[PDB]
């Protein structure tokens, strides 16, 4: 199924997954499109945070929903 | 899903204080808006459930939230007295939707009156054909007790769903004091 | 006035003291508690000044 | 590529909430967003700038929860109108401006998704109140490094008009990332009115000033003014003798008349002509 | 109650990017938002802001909108990013004094308790201070009506900071009357506040407009204090203030006439410091 | 232009600022103070103090990295 | 990749110390969030004080690999 | 060049002196044996 | 449980130790002038939240390396060998066990039990309790026996004092040890000093023989003048023994 992946940068990013898929399977999926390891990324669906250890179908993430990309911040 | 704002309108008028429909005329509107938010909640989760009033004091009670903790807190004790003014209770309405985070929802709106209404009939037919420019759709469902086959009424949701507009309804109260929760089966189930 | 922004930037000069010169034109010079330096001379100075 | 002819606008507006959140958190690297306009390949528009809630340590300063950040700027949309991260910045206390090996890292992060963020250093120490020194960066990539060839094909003549300081020289200028000229975005939407809205009074000059006491402040002065005269009746009279060159050395210990002789003069002036103008105003305007 | 407000210039720029922002709209609309600020002994600060949703209709213009979701998350995202700041009452971007601000202060006064407002100018002309403030006081008092509240301004100025010194005196870079002198004082305050002391003598010219033709209500209290302004016009030239004026002018001209003669002697001291490098180099030099 | 240029020299009055003392000077704007680190430095000054407050045995602040007068 | 990680950071020159003493510090007042720091001021336990053997005293407030119960001044 | 005070069990980890300075824990190189590396011995050790 | 472990050493890795200074002034607001334990003097800030106006002087605080600014303030030091020199006795020895001299027990308890239980009788005659008192003797009496039966009762601030612990062989570390001996007594109010075999750094005094009893006479007039030289020496009281009081200071 599709989904969307609505960043902060005003820019949707369109993945073909399965609701099954654990998340640690849709970051790297990104990481195939980016190139982003996936500590550096925080997945946000409807004001909540996704853990790599739940799937899709945890969460009730289904075919075209809006996810919100975060990523990490560590300054020095 | 679709985009609407499923806006609600409370009454606290002075008129619904007594115990004629069972529990109370407060709580038996109140599980009738509970109803309604959680069949609007869950056939879009976009739409979220505030509440206004058209009384002589056009509060905002609640935000517009989706949550209904709030809802759920003032309604007991709500205080329901005061005069009715509808007159600005189409601009309490109208400017409260133009307030929303999206201007792409469709424009729904549900109005609860049950007390004598005293608006002039042409001053709210220059406001509905205000509502013609604005272009709003609003079922208005009467409650309580009103002057009955509901005057200035009938001829406002016929000057609303005006030009083009034929989807709009009004559903008038029986006067009689029985479960209202068959009173607003016929919204619930279709437009 | 507007140059001394670009210009205490750079480091400090060290005070040290002579004991005797000797050939090729160098001074033995100690500096406060550090040891001895055998340091060459500048241009404009005299080994017979100093 | 690019021209090395970035020429970064910014604002009038952003730079403000840079120093306030940069100085009321200042010996911790305190940190932020950029929340822009983006414009063509060569310039770029940063507008607005907010901060979050963050946990540092004394070398490292990290962010907290996500969730902060997409219910900010959803805010942010529909109040006011929509804009995009253009991105980030950082506080240096009282360093200068480079990227140390941390800064570096989530710099390294955020260029991924668009590839112009825009890394600043806002310092809010060395800016007295001149020079604000800010200088922003970006990355340049180290397989180039290795390669020894020289990035960003310098096509203006523009980007060598500013000097790196010696000290950002040390760290990884140039060697992992460059400098970008900037300027301010200004316009009599704001600049008139921070001119004519900041320094104002009322009544500070229709007034009097103590008026039993301005004169006994014009003793207060003359009094010793007599005795530093008499120091002026004492360094003139040795003169004619050792070399006045000596006479700049030498005097480094004590106040000499001359200089401190005219100090007062101006100021038994000022203080005695604007008291006696604003005076002979109001006998004609009050009645 | 209040001694004074002390406003930052940041905030005072925090509306002026917003009254950009909806710009837009061109046909009308104030800016309103929620003012941040923290008062301590008895000095009212004023710090940060934002400006919520707001709109307004002319007809039956007694509708308005605070959506306080957005009051709520923001001031909790604000009280989280600062918990020194705090709510500190509103402002509303004041052109002139609309109809709604009698109940907004009472509409969110259930936060701050001495919820101030505070009247910003988006179009700069004037000669004195544009930033206005009042405060909230009620009344049961002695002709208008039993429920009676109106705004009384407290004293306004704007507020300096170590941080935004920096900030706005590197923003200016622009005409400056700085190397204050003798001649600061001149145009501060003496070319300009005597026409300051024209737009208040002709402000009361303006009132003076209801003689026999303008609005209704015609004076009950606002001629007491104008009564007491020509009482209170100072004394007349007649007394020894003709006397004692000419002997402070015999005591403050003598200074100067000291302080005068000492800067031609000074310089004569430097005439010859220059007589001296002239004569005793063109026969060294050439 | 110039009253601007005299304000902008203190950047170097910063926050890491080390203390030495004033012991002589060679000549116009250059002299010589001893740090709190034990050695004696030969440091140029900086124009806008008053040289008529220096040298009874004066404490003076350092430069941290460049270690002039300041 | 701890264990790793730990392994590249005990790299075997170490300056060894002396412990001074051994803190009860309590969280301060008042902490906000903006510039929140979990490093100063959040827990009780532990911080401590040591003296190297270059005569330099230095404060820390994480103690490390080595826990606070088996330390003692 | 510095002074061993000690060494201990199951692994190097020796543990080392120098004329003013601190004391440190330090490692072999490879062009020496552990064998004649005992205690209360003058050592030289790089700079790094 | 084996893996919360290592996260916490992953979160150990950030911190960075902080300079342990000391404030000297306070010159404007955010100008502050420390010098460290290290050597030199700097001019510092601090942070805008720490309490700018609780940095008095004296105080002991803590730094930044990096950019050289307060952290934090902090309490005083206890200087582990007077720590590992307070309260490390186990010793449960009892009055019941000394015997033979209850003459001298009852005379002992009277300077350092009596008036810290009931000060008001001699506030009422007008006189001080006395500071403190040696015990003097042939060896092998009970002189360090009956200090341990004082020993016995406080636990917490008596001090035994070997008098030969307090000498190394550092410029001034001899004599800032009895500095901050008595900066902990004063520091909990109800303290006995107790000083055992003082002819290690009593002595006379000399005519200067060896470079040695240079600096343990420096040593020793630290301990003269912080007994009675402008200070009220209050609840601090202090015993001492010898074997022989021959080889005194008659100062004293
Ligand atoms: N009066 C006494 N009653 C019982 N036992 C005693 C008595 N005096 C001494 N002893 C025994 O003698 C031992 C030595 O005691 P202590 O160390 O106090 O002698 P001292 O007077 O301090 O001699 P020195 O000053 O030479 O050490 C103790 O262990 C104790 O058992
Ligand atoms: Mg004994
Ligand atoms: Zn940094």
């Amino acid at each position: 199924m599709q989904i969307f992946v609505k960043t902060l940068t005003g820019k949707t990013i369109t993945l073909e997954v399965e609701p099954s898929d654990t998340i640690e399977n849709v970051k790297a999926k990104i990481q195939d499109k980016e190139g982003i390891p996936p500590d550096q990324q925080r997945l946000i669906f409807a004001g909540k945070q996704l853990e790599d250890g739940r799937t899709l179908s945890d969460y009730n993430i289904q075919r075209e929903s809006t996810l919100h990309l975060v990523l990490r911040l560590r300054g020095g | 899903m679709v985009l609407e704002s499923t806006m609600v309108c409370v009454d606290n008028s002075e008129y619904m204080r007594n115990g004629d429909f069972l529990p109370t005329r407060l709580q038996a509107q109140q599980d009738a808006v509970n109803i309604v938010c959680h069949s609007k909640t869950r056939s879009n989760p976009e739409n979220n459930v505030g509440l206004i009033t058209l009384a002589n004091d056009c509060e905002v009670l609640t935000t517009l939230t989706p949550d209904t903790g709030r809802i759920l807190s003032k309604l007991h004790t709500v205080q329901p007295k005061g005069k009715i003014t509808f007159c600005t209770g189409i601009r309490v309405a109208h400017l409260a939707l133009k307030h929303r985070q999206g201007k792409n929802h469709k424009m729904r709106i549900i109005a609860f009156v049950g007390s004598p209404v005293e608006d002039n009939e042409k001053d709210l037919v220059k406001l509905a054909k205000r509502l013609k420019k604005e272009k709003v759709n609003v079922d208005i469902i009467n409650f309580g007790e009103e002057e009955v086959n509901t005057e200035k009424l009938t001829a406002f949701v016929n000057t609303l769903n005006g030009k083009d507009g034929t989807g709009s309804h009004l559903v008038t109260v029986p006067p009689g004091p029985s479960l209202a929760d068959a009173l607003i089966s016929s919204p619930i189930l279709a437009g | 006035l507007r140059e001394e922004l670009q210009l205490l930037q750079e480091q400090g000069s060290y005070v040290g003291e002579v004991v005797r010169a000797m050939d090729k034109k160098k001074v033995l010079v100690k500096v406060h508690p550090e040891g001895k330096f055998v340091v060459d001379v500048d241009k404009n100075i005299d080994i017979n000044d100093v | 590529a690019v021209d090395t002819a970035e020429q970064v606008y910014i604002s009038s507006l952003a730079l403000l909430k840079m120093l306030k959140h940069g100085r009321a958190g200042v010996p911790m690297e305190v940190m932020g967003l950029m929340l822009g306009e983006f414009v063509d390949d060569y310039t770029v528009r940063v507008i607005d700038v907010f901060a979050m809630p963050q946990s540092g340590t004394g070398v490292s300063v990290e962010a907290v929860d996500p969730v902060f950040q997409a219910k900010m700027l959803d805010m942010l949309k529909q109040t006011g109108r929509p804009e995009m991260v253009v991105g980030w910045y950082h506080s240096h206390p009282g360093f200068g401006c480079w990227l140390s090996g941390v800064d570096i890292n989530t710099q390294q992060s955020f260029e991924a998704l668009s590839e112009r963020a825009v890394a600043v250093v806002v310092d809010p120490i060395q800016s007295v109140k001149g020079k604000v020194v800010i200088d922003a960066f970006r990355l340049i990539n180290a397989n180039m490094m290795v390669l020894g060839h020289e990035p960003r094909q310098t096509t203006s003549n523009l980007g060598h008009l500013n000097k790196p300081s010696i000290q950002a020289l040390i760290h990884g200028l140039n060697r992992h990332y460059y400098s970008i000229t900037i300027n301010y975005r200004k316009n009599e939407l704001e600049q008139k009115m921070l001119l004519n809205l900041h320094k104002k009074s009322w009544m500070e000059g229709l007034t009097l000033q103590d008026y039993s006491e301005h004169c006994k402040h014009n003793e207060s002065v003359v009094k010793e003014m007599l005795e530093l005269a008499k120091n002026y009746n004492k360094a003139v009279e040795e003169e004619d003798k050792m070399t006045p060159e000596q006479l700049a050395i030498k005097n480094v210990g004590k106040q000499d008349p001359k200089r401190h002789l005219e100090e007062h003069v101006d100021v038994l002036m000022t203080s005695n002509i604007v008291q006696c103008l604003a005076a002979m105003l109001d006998t004609v305007v009050f009645k | 109650a209040v001694q004074k407000v002390v406003v930052h210039p940041l905030v005072l720029l925090s509306v002026v990017d917003h009254f950009n922002r909806i710009g837009k709209v061109g046909n009308q609309k104030r800016v309103v938002g929620v003012l941040l600020g923290s008062w301590q002994k008895k000095v009212l600060d004023v710090s940060n802001s934002f400006a919520v949703p707001f709109d307004e209709d002319d007809k039956d213009d007694s509708v308005w909108f605070l959506d306080h979701d957005y009051l709520e998350n923001m001031y909790g995202m604000f009280k989280k990013v600062n918990a020194r700041e705090r709510i500190v009452g509103w402002y509303h971007t004041g052109p002139k004094l609309h109809k709604n601000d009698i109940a907004i202060n009472e509409l969110m006064k259930r936060y701050c308790p001495n919820s101030v407002l505070v009247i910003i100018d988006v179009k700069p002309k004037d000669l004195g201070l544009p930033t206005e403030a009042y405060i909230s006081v009620e009344e049961v008092h002695d002709d208008g009506t039993p429920t009676s509240k109106t705004f009384e301004h407290v004293t306004s100025e704007i507020g300096a900071e170590e941080a935004e010194e920096v900030g706005v005196e590197h923003l200016l870079r622009d005409i400056k009357d700085t190397t204050v002198g003798t001649l600061s004082q001149r145009i501060t305050n003496q070319v300009h506040g005597l026409k300051g002391l024209n737009s208040k003598l002709l402000d009361i010219r303006s009132y003076l407009e209801k003689v026999a033709t303008g609005k209704l209500p015609i004076n009950h209290q606002i001629i007491y204090q104008l009564q007491d302004v020509f009482n209170l016009l100072p004394d007349v030239s007649l007394q020894e203030f003709v006397k004692a004026f000419y002997l402070k002018t015999n005591d403050q001209m003598v200074v100067v006439y000291l302080a005068s003669l000492i800067r031609s002697v000074v310089a004569l001291h430097n005439l010859i410091n220059n007589k001296i490098a002239n004569r005793d180099a063109e026969k060294k030099e050439g | 232009e110039f009253l601007h240029a005299q304000e902008e020299v203190k950047r170097i009055q910063s926050i890491p600022l080390v203390i030495g003392q004033f012991l002589e000077a060679v000549d116009q704007n250059t002299a010589i103070v001893g740090s709190t680190t034990g050695s004696n430095y030969y440091v140029r000054i900086l124009s806008t103090i008053d040289r008529e407050l220096l040298k009874p045995n004066a404490s003076v602040a350092l430069h941290k990295h460049s270690n002039a007068l300041v | 990749e701890n264990s790793e990680k730990i392994k590249v950071n005990k790299t075997l020159p170490y300056l060894v110390s002396n412990v001074i003493e051994l803190l009860d510090v309590d969280p301060n007042d008042q902490e906000e969030d903006g510039a929140n720091i979990d490093l100063d001021s959040q827990r009780k336990g532990k911080c401590a004080v040591i003296k190297t053997s270059t005569r330099q005293t230095y404060f820390l407030p994480v103690i490390g690999l080595v826990d606070a119960e088996k330390l003692k001044p | 060049c510095t002074k061993i005070i000690n060494a201990d069990s199951e692994d190097p980890k020796y543990i080392i002196n120098v004329k003013q300075f601190a004391k440190f824990v330090v490692d072999l190189s490879d062009q020496v044996a552990p064998t004649d590396i005992e205690e209360g011995m003058r050592v030289g050790v790089d700079r790094n | 449980k084996q893996y919360e472990k290592s996260e916490n050493d992953l979160k150990a890795l950030q911190s960075v130790g902080q300079i342990v200074g000391e404030v000297l002034k306070q010159l404007t607001e955010e100008k502050f002038i420390v010098k460290a334990t290290n050597g030199p003097r700097y001019v510092v800030g601090c942070r805008r939240q720490l309490d700018k106006s609780k940095l008095k002087p004296g105080t002991r605080v803590a730094l930044d390396m990096t950019t050289l600014t307060i952290m934090r303030y902090l309490p005083r030091e206890v200087d582990p060998l007077v720590y590992n020199m307070s309260h490390e006795d186990p010793g449960n020895v009892s009055y019941s066990e000394i015997g033979g001299l209850s003459e001298q027990i009852r005379e002992l308890r009277e300077v350092i039990e009596l008036p810290l239980t009931n000060p008001e009788l001699f506030q009422r005659v007008g006189i001080i309790p006395p500071k403190g008192c040696l015990l003097y003797g042939p060896p092998g009496t009970g002189k360090t026996l009956l200090a341990r039966a004082v020993a016995s009762q406080l636990d917490c601030n008596f001090l035994k004092v070997v008098s030969s612990s307090i000498v190394d062989k550092y410029i001034g570390e001899s004599a800032r040890l009895i500095r901050e001996m008595f900066n902990y007594a004063r520091d909990h109010q109800p303290c006995i000093i107790f000083m055992d075999e003082i002819d290690a750094i009593g002595g006379r005094r000399f005519s200067e023989g060896t470079s040695a009893d240079r600096e343990i006479q420096r040593t020793l007039m630290e301990l003269l003048n912080q007994m009675d030289g402008f200070d009220t020496l209050h609840r601090v009281k202090m015993i001492m023994a010898t074997n022989r009081p021959d080889t005194l200071d008659p100062a004293l």
